[PDB]
């Protein structure tokens, strides 16, 4: 008799908030720190988001696991191809402040 | 003289192979009451008697008529006619739903979807019942205002991209209004236990508040609201 | 007759029958605040599919970032051509943020009247606009 | 005829009609443990209890210190004593309870000071004993009592595993040997026939507004119960008592609420006079409907109209503060502004007498039972129940009482339930029927299925619907009604010459309109009948050959020093209806009023009198 649903989409709003304030946060001071909680934030919330697309369209339940799975996987490389970008690489904020440069 | 065309869906299910398509009528506006069921009525009367539909009140309070007139939803009975005579009205079954015949839908899953919130007042004790007049003070009446009027036409349901989309598992905002309806009523003592019953991806959590369903109401009910509403109780209630 | 009896009966009816489904989309009259909500998803995904195309490449494709800024560098710039696609970069990022932020207000419960999403969707592509044409120029 | 799938089934009891009457009586059954199936044409929510404005008459109190027992006076003082009291005893007695019923059951009813139900002032209604003054007791959900009456009926109908059969139109009652067995219906949605028998039946089909071309009911009231017992042979009683509510707006004839004549609205002509003021100087505009639109029809042939045709007349709200409007009128409100195009707030509505309800109907026990007259005398028809507009216990005689119909309905749904529980048990051998039963209604939906006759359905319609409307209106002459009855003869006689299109099984209304019109036609003969015999004046009816309300006395001086009058020699008794379908004659008989009450040491007798407001 959990709360599931509802605790999810808390932790959607909270995540939302979360990376509007990371965003002004980002420019102002960008840092290594900033870097990993931004990558944290964006596919996070980013994942949340593509998980309401799939529940909407993908009809039946046997795409339905599939597609889940299928980008549990998407995000997860997505997350650690960041945080590798962060740790042996310029770093998100930096390798923007390059393009803007550019 | 002033002739007015008009565009209606048409499917007749014992014609055999016949599919859905569009037939026009033409009709005097001197001679026909100024809203879109008089007309019709009128071509129903007059010109064709096979053009099929709901109505009954003709006042705007029993949600017969709920079809897609000129892009949206209403109530035929209660919308007046475009009197542009340059513009051919179109007149469309509520959107995404299995036609029966001409005009008319299957509404049965939606009637069962309201029948599932358990629409009635519960007491936990209910053996004092019939007896004693329940007491509600003015100010608790007044959270039900813009909530209880609703007349069950189906409009905004069937104007929601979440229902057109996920109609069999989304509940829509024509119920989820009503179990708002219930959860603030006062007298009732379930509320708890019916906002545990939307505890799920889909029932409430459907709606990505597109706001259709308020901009279509025949009423001027804002159903989005009380969906907006239902979720902020869901995320703070306890135990 | 339960109610989730009432649906395995409407199911089975319809689909079974040679009822045709009633048009949707098609027919259904174009409004700002749906047409608002449509743009959010879109953003929404094509702002995904380029973290997703940014953090992957980072595993994939060889050579640091610098290494393909200068492949960036070489294929003869564009004038104002390098603001077109800083433009298209940051449009439709800022539209999303800032409607997000519209959706988080309607999650407060806050502006949920038919004048009310008129004005804040239209308050939304002006501070899109303006903070778009902004930040291409920093 | 084996073109039409038959299919048969089995409950313990069926109620036809699903308005406020049918859905309480329905889950009443279900309630007490009976099998029970609800047939309704519409989905319940879009029957016509749907429309109800103003209230629901019940002495609770809640506004000043009230009683049931003066309820009572004021109802049979509106009934003209044609009413019968012991159907207005039982239904005043049970009033407070049957409304905190549904507040219990979730009516959103709007509230006092004190946190009670709001109760509010409507017409011909007094504080003790018509003496006392205006009382308070028409309990309200703002300007849609109905709509919150049906839709928290229909809530608590979803708890019970009461059988519905949605959008399914009756054609007759299963008959035989004058017992009833149930109905044969057609569904609507597969063009299939259905015998659903059982060992009793409740007919709650509302009433009949659509014999008229100006009526604030809607399209389907059509009288299709009255017309069943009409081709089962059993008389109907009172039908040519029509009730004309005073305030219909001048456009789509819909009603707008007494509930704002008792809210302080007031009625104008047009030179500017509260014209009631001249007519009932006493209870004013707020006096009885009979008496309140017989005073307005009357301004008008007088050259008083209001319109540029000077056919209608003003009903003002403009001087009311406008909260009082927003809590009290705003359903109205809206509807004077979308058909009148009106701002309450700003100008007065134009309004005109209007057909609205039919006190006429199903002769009924205080409990509910179906009567025949048999050798002048009452006797009780097996298995047949009816409550609500559709039948007549006669609780309202001659003229109804504002908030009264939507008592009716709940207290005798009730009743019917209690009646069939007290007098068996479920599970009880289910009377069994003919094969062939049913077979005559079939033959008849199949004729007009495939009709090829002159006459459009809606062209037979709009004739019956002006001939009554100019022949039976609020007032009328012999002259008048005598040309109104071989007019509808005429049209009953074209009913054999009617021409239909749609030869599809599947949700033909053209057909289905095309039962109702049969039905509608049955419903106006009686109609017009009745009130052409009926050389008297008494409420709703109005001679103007006969003014003179004749009763047994002259009651209007000191009674037994007297000569009381033969039976057939006054008009104080109920007008009984038949009709021969094969010619379409109307015979007709009568039965007398019931004066004594259920008990006379707790509700006294209340003799006929000068009867004014
Ligand atoms: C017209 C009107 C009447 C009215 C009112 C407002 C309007 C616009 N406001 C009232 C009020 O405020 N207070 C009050 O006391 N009365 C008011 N009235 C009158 C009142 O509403 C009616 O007397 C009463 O509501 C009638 O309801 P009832 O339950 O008796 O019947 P119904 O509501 O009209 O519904 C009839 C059902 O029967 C079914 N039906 C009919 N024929 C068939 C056949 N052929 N086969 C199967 N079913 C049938 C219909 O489907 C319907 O459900
Ligand atoms: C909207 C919220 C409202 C707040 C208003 C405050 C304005 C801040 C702007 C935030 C938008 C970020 C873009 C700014 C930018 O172009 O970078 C220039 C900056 C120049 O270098 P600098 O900061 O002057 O140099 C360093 C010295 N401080 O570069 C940076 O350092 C900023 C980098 C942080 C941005 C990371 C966001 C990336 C996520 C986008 C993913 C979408 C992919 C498609
Ligand atoms: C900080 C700025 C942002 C804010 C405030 C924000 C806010 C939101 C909100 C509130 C939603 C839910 C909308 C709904 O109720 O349906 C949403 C959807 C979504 N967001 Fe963001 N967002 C932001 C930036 C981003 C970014 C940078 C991405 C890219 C990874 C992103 C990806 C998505 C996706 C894929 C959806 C799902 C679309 C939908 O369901 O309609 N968002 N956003
Ligand atoms: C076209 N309408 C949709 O499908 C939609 C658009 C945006 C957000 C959610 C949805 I369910
Ligand atoms: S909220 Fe409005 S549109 Fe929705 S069912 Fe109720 S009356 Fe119809
Ligand atoms: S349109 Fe549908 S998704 Fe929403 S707020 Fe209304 S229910
Ligand atoms: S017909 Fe009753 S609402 Fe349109």
């Amino acid at each position: 008799s959990s709360k599931a649903a509802s605790l999810h989409w808390t932790g959607e709003r909270v995540v939302s908030v979360l990376l509007l304030g990371l965003l002004p946060a980002a420019y102002l001071n960008p840092c290594s720190a900033m870097d990993y909680s931004l990558a944290a934030a964006l596919t996070l919330h980013g994942h949340w988001g593509i998980g309401q697309v799939v529940t909407d369209y993908v009809r039946g339940d046997a795409l339905q696991k599939a597609a889940k799975a299928g980008l549990l996987a998407l995000s997860a490389f997505t997350f650690a191809g960041l945080c590798y970008f962060n740790y042996h690489d310029v770093g998100i904020c930096k390798a923007v402040a390059m393009l803007w440069k550019l | 003289p002033r002739i007015k065309k008009f565009a209606i869906y048409r499917w007749d299910p014992d014609k055999t192979g016949d599919k859905p398509h569009m037939q026009t009528y033409e009709i005097d506006l001197n001679n026909c009451g100024p809203m879109v069921l008089d007309a019709l009525i009128k071509i129903k009367n007059e010109i064709d008697s096979t053009l099929t539909f709901r109505r009954s009140c003709r006042e705007g309070i029993c949600g017969s008529c709920a079809m897609n007139i000129n892009g949206g939803n209403t109530l035929a009975c209660t919308r007046r006619i475009d009197t542009n005579l340059d513009k051919v009205s179109k007149i469309y079954p509520l959107p995404h739903m299995y036609v029966i015949k001409d005009l008319v839908p299957d509404l049965s899953n939606f009637y069962a979807q309201y029948k599932s919130i358990e629409p009635y007042l519960k007491k936990k004790d209910e053996s004092q019942e019939g007896k004693q007049q329940y007491l509600q003070s003015i100010e608790e009446r007044e959270k039900l205002d813009g909530l209880y009027e609703c007349i069950l036409c189906a409009c905004c349901s069937t104007s929601c991209p979440s229902y057109w989309w996920n109609g069999d598992k989304y509940l829509g905002p024509a119920v989820l209004m009503q179990a708002y309806r219930w959860m603030i009523d006062s007298r009732d003592d379930f509320t708890e236990e019916r906002l545990a019953k939307l505890q799920d991806p889909f029932s409430l959590y459907r709606c990505h508040t597109i706001m259709n369903c308020t901009g279509t109401c025949p009423k001027g009910l804002n159903p989005g609201k009380a969906i907006a509403e239902i979720k902020k109780m869901m995320a703070t209630y306890k135990e | 007759t339960t109610a989730k009896e009432e649906m395995e009966r409407f199911w089975n009816k319809n689909l079974g029958s040679n009822r045709p489904l009633s048009p949707h989309i098609t027919i259904y009259r174009w409004s700002l605040p749906m047409a608002m909500s449509i743009c959010h998803r879109g953003t929404g995904i094509a702002l995904s599919a380029g973290v997703s195309l940014f953090g992957l490449s980072a595993l994939l494709l060889p050579g640091n970032f610098e290494s393909h800024l200068e492949l960036v560098k070489s294929l003869c710039l564009g004038p104002t051509l390098i603001y077109t696609a800083k433009f298209g970069i940051v449009f439709p990022l800022m539209y999303h943020t800032w409607n997000g932020i519209r959706h988080l207000i309607w999650d407060l419960g806050k502006g949920l009247t038919i004048p009310q999403l008129t004005q804040s969707g239209v308050v939304v592509l002006i501070l899109t606009v303006l903070s778009s044409v902004g930040l291409a120029a920093m | 005829s084996t073109q039409y799938p038959v299919v048969d089934h089995e409950f313990d009891a069926v109620v036809v009609g699903a308005g406020g009457a049918g859905l309480r009586a329905a889950f009443g059954l279900s309630e007490a443990g009976f099998n029970t199936a609800c047939v309704t044409k519409l989905f319940p929510t879009r029957s016509h209890t749907v429309a109800a404005q103003g209230g629901i008459n019940a002495a609770l109190g809640n506004m000043e210190e009230d009683n049931w027992r003066w309820h009572f006076y004021d109802t049979v003082k509106g009934s003209d004593w044609l009413g019968d009291q012991d159907a207005i005893h039982y239904m005043t007695e049970q009033a407070p309870a049957s409304v905190v019923e549904l507040e219990n059951y979730g009516m959103p009813f709007s509230r006092t000071e004190d946190g009670k139900i709001y109760q509010r002032a409507f017409g011909g209604q007094s504080l003790k004993f018509g003496k006392g003054g205006q009382a308070h007791r028409c309990c309200c959900v703002a300007d849609r009592t109905g709509h919150s009456l049906l839709h928290t009926l229909y809530g608590r109908s979803l708890r019970y595993d009461t059988s519905y059969f949605v959008e399914y139109f009756a054609l007759d009652l299963l008959m035989e040997n004058g017992e009833c067995r149930g109905v044969i219906a057609l569904c609507i949605e597969d063009g299939s026939i259905h015998r659903i028998r059982a060992r009793n039946t409740v007919v709650a089909t509302g009433g009949y507004g659509r014999t008229y071309f100006s009526c604030t009911s809607a399209h389907t009231s059509t009288g299709d119960g009255t017309a069943m017992v009409t081709r089962a042979g059993l008389p109907c009683q009172d039908l040519e008592f029509v009730q004309f509510h005073p305030t219909g707006i001048y456009g789509a004839g819909c009603l707008i609420t007494e509930g704002c004549r008792g809210e302080g609205g007031i009625l104008i002509n047009s030179q500017g006079e509260r014209f009631m003021e001249r007519y009932a100087p006493v209870a004013k505009d707020l006096a009885s409907r009979d008496v309140v639109s017989r005073s307005m029809t009357l301004e008008i042939r007088e050259g008083r109209g209001c319109g540029p045709e000077k056919d209608h007349v003003y009903l003002q709200l403009h001087h009311l503060p406008p909260e009082q409007l927003a809590v009290r009128l705003p359903g109205i409100s809206e509807t004077a502004m979308i058909f009148a195009g009106v701002d309450v707030t700003k100008e007065p509505i134009p309004v005109l007498p209007t057909v609205h309800y039919n006190m006429g109907g199903i002769p009924t026990n205080y409990k509910g039972q179906v009567l025949r007259h048999v050798n002048g005398q009452d006797q009780v028809v097996p298995g047949l129940y009816a409550c609500g507009e559709a039948a007549c216990a006669s609780v309202h005689g001659a003229n109804r009482l504002g908030a009264n119909s939507l008592l009716d309905l709940v207290v005798f749904g009730r009743a019917c339930a209690l009646s069939i529980a007290e007098s068996c048990r479920p599970g009880d051998k289910v009377p069994s029927i003919k094969p062939n039963a049913g077979e005559e209604s079939v033959m008849n939906l199949d004729k007009l299925r495939f009709a090829n006759g002159t006459i459009r359905t809606s062209e037979l319609r709009l004739s019956m619907q002006k001939s009554m409307q100019s022949h039976a209106a609020v007032f009328r002459v012999g002259s008048v009604l005598q040309e109104g009855c071989e007019k509808i003869l005429r049209l009953y006689g074209d009913l054999q010459h009617l021409k239909t299109f749609d030869r599809g099984m599947v949700w033909n209304t053209d057909l289905v309109e095309t039962l109702e019109l049969q039905n509608l036609m049955l419903c106006a003969l009686q109609t017009i009948y009745g009130a052409e015999a009926r050389k008297e004046s008494r409420g709703a009816h109005a001679r103007e050959d006969f003014k003179e309300r004749v009763d047994e006395y002259d009651y209007s001086k000191p009674i037994q020093g007297q000569q009381k009058k033969p039976f057939q020699e006054h008009w104080r008794k109920h007008t009984l209806s038949y009709v021969d379908v094969k010619t379409g004659k109307v015979s007709l008989e009568y039965r007398p009023v019931i004066d004594k009450t259920l008990n006379e040491a707790d509700c006294a007798t209340v003799p006929p009198a000068i009867r004014s407001y």
